[PDB]
């Protein structure tokens, strides 16, 4: 059934893009200002933040890029937004930003410094996909998230109590968490975990080990490719008309869209762009914790691991100057595309079968199974 | 170590998932 799914969130991509357009025509920016990754972002989060402000916008004078520290009437935002979703709410919409900027952190950093606060191994990485990722996101929004991440939550929600309605909260989060798990023991011994209603260290120790089990037999865990705004707007803006031509999150819509994408980022002195276009790269698909071989394998070119990549981060802070700051253009472009799974695979070869395929193969028609015999650099971006 | 240990897979393909 390709006419609510492939369509219904086509026309909320629509939205995006629209207000994407009508905030571009506010702050009344260029087109090259237009695709600045950089200002697309700062408006994503000032509409989020109003729906649940001001933030900084670059500009672009003879020479050099000027940076304004701008504020909109929180209102004024929600006013736009709906104006763009026919007065609607879409929270998808703003749930799928919500992503977009989830997925971009999960590549840019590493958050061990609240793993191991929270009591769990800081090499448990894999399994923190969308630990940043509000609560606010939606049901959809948090099937995307990792087994570790739940359990992130749980241990602080419960550690701070055994240290009303919280309840229903607390034997759903389990729920959704063993929906994650995918064998007999995995599913059961969750349950055993949801009986206490004071779970005390008997949970707090039972589930990090739930944790580690997942580390080998994975789970299912969504992965939503969740472009930047501006990607949407321009598209939008280009004639494309996604409620009709209908549009995915897990096809080869994103990839495609991905293929004409004109995006441009601000870039530190010292920098490789190369390095930059990459991060971004991974952020549009939750590759992050991906098999780096693989990841460069759809890629087209090297994906060079966390530490050997030159860059700090894509936003930038107050603290820099824009003297000494140029800007590039993104390399987004992949070789081939691949169905962004769920499944964590099982039985050591998984997915048996599932293969790769080419940009011009709009259908699933046919796959390519990929030889890793190779001179390769790496399986852990961390 | 302060690394990672295993690969999440975010594509549907034939590979050898890494731990």
């Amino acid at each position: 059934n390709a006419t609510e799914i492939r369509a219904s969130v086509g026309k909320m991509i629509d939205g995006i893009g629209r207000f994407y357009i009508q905030m571009c025509t506010e702050l009344k920016l260029s087109d090259y200002e237009g695709r600045l990754i950089q200002n697309s972002l700062t408006i994503e989060r000032m509409v989020l933040s109003a729906f649940d402000t001001g933030g900084p916008i670059y500009r672009r004078v003879d020479g050099k890029w000027r940076r304004e520290l701008i504020l909109y009437d929180k209102e004024e935002i929600r006013r736009i937004w709906r104006q763009a979703n026919n007065g609607d709410d879409a929270t998808a919409g703003l749930t799928h930003m919500m992503i977009w900027h989830s997925n971009l952190n999960d590549a840019t950093y590493q958050r061990t410094r609240a793993l191991v606060r929270t009591g769990m191994d800081p090499r448990m990485c894999s399994l923190m996909q969308g630990s940043t990722l509000p609560r606010r996101s939606g049901a959809a929004g948090a099937a995307v998230k990792g087994v570790g991440t739940m359990v992130m939550e749980l241990i602080r929600m419960i550690k701070r109590g055994i240290n009303r309605r919280t309840r229903i909260a607390y034997e759903r989060m389990c729920n959704i968490l063993k929906g994650k798990f995918q064998t007999a023991a995995q599913r059961t011994m969750v349950d055993q975990v949801r009986e206490s209603r004071n779970p005390g260290n008997a949970e707090f120790e039972d589930l990090i080990f739930l944790a580690r089990s997942a580390l080998i037999l994975r789970g299912s865990v969504a992965h939503k490719s969740c472009l930047p705004a501006c990607v949407y707007g321009s598209a939008v803006a280009s004639g494309y008309d996604f409620e009709r031509e209908g549009y995915s999150l897990v096809g080869i819509d994103p990839f495609r869209l991905l293929q004409n994408s004109q995006v441009y980022s601000l870039i530190r002195p010292n920098e490789n762009p190369a390095h930059k276009s990459q991060l971004v790269w991974m952020a549009c698909h939750s590759a992050a914790f991906e098999d780096l071989r693989v990841s460069s394998f759809i890629r087209g070119t090297k994906v060079v691991p966390r530490g050997k990549l030159s860059t700090r981060g894509v936003q930038i802070a107050s603290n820099e100057n824009m003297e000494t700051m140029e800007s590039s253009t993104l390399e987004l472009r992949s070789r081939y595309w691949a169905i962004r799974t769920r499944s964590g695979g099982n039985t050591d070869v998984s997915f048996q079968g599932r293969g790769v395929f080419e940009l011009s193969d709009e259908k699933a028609t046919s796959p390519i199974v990929p030889s890793f015999d190779m001179s390769n650099e790496g399986s852990y971006f961390f | 170590s302060s690394g990672q240990i295993s690969i999440q897979p975010t594509f549907s393909v034939q590979r050898n998932l890494p731990f």
